């Protein structure tokens, strides 16, 4: 192919609670990270046969 | 000044209704014509100094 990922993810988060209160719950978040090559690099030269012969 | 069998003779590679048609074959044994051939008579002797790929 010409793509490579790699994956990322979040951290959660730390909070207090008193007598008779509900636990709050939090949700994590995802990404991805994606690369590609598209691009060629070259170089070139040119000779003459009249030229290499001399 | 004829002979007999003429009007009964059969003609191989002679077609059509009275055998006059040609159908041979042409023979052919690679020689070929093109032009004179020459031979130079300068090159046979003279001053020669080779330079090639100096």
């Amino acid at each position: 192919s010409n793509q490579a990922r790699i994956d990322r993810m979040n951290t959660v988060t730390i909070k207090g609670r008193t007598p008779g209160q509900k636990l709050d719950r939090e949700s994590v978040k995802n990404d991805k990270l994606v690369i590609t090559v598209d691009t060629v690099t070259y170089a070139s030269t040119v000779m003459d046969w009249q030229d290499d012969w001399t | 000044s004829d002979t007999p069998y003429k009007a009964d003779l059969s003609r191989v590679h002679w077609a059509g209704s009275n055998s006059d048609v040609d159908i041979h074959l042409e023979i052919f044994e690679g020689d070929v014509d093109s032009g004179f051939m020459y031979n130079s008579f300068f090159r046979g002797n003279s001053s020669y100094v080779s330079v090639q790929d100096q």
